[PDB]
């Protein structure tokens, strides 16, 4: 029951959820912290995601930086 | 039908409608004096369903 009451309104009790989505480095991201919680969770995760995935691929993120 | 401004942020309210299409018209059956009249019951159905939306749960529940 994470995100809400399991069974309510009469809706299925499973569905697949992420674990956390209270998380976000905010300091990395140049976003003060009023900022950062009226930020909306997606994008939050999102940001992390996308750096991740740059540097997953061996790409230094400053090298796309102005393309 | 369009949305209004009051659809939009910003307790429990029945319309009680005795027309023929209306869910509700068996009411205009009870009659006393020969002036329809909402049953004494029918005020404890109504809080029965807003307990009942309270907590979370149906009626029957």
């Amino acid at each position: 029951d994470r995100r809400w009451k399991a069974g309510l309104y009469g809706l299925p009790r499973r569905s697949g959820k992420l674990k956390d989505l209270s998380r976000f480095d905010a300091s990395f991201f140049g976003v003060h912290p009023k900022q950062a919680h009226t930020m909306d969770p997606q994008l939050r995760l999102l940001l992390e995601v996308t750096y991740e995935a740059i540097v997953d691929g061996g790409i230094n993120p400053d090298s796309l930086r102005g393309t | 039908d369009v949305p209004a401004a009051e659809d939009f942020p910003n307790a429990a309210i029945y319309n009680i409608d005795t027309s023929s299409e209306s869910p509700d018209h068996y009411l205009v059956d009870h009659t006393l004096d020969g002036r329809v009249l909402f049953p004494a019951t029918g005020y404890l159905s109504i809080v029965w369903k807003t307990l009942a939306r309270a907590l979370g749960l149906g009626v029957e529940q």
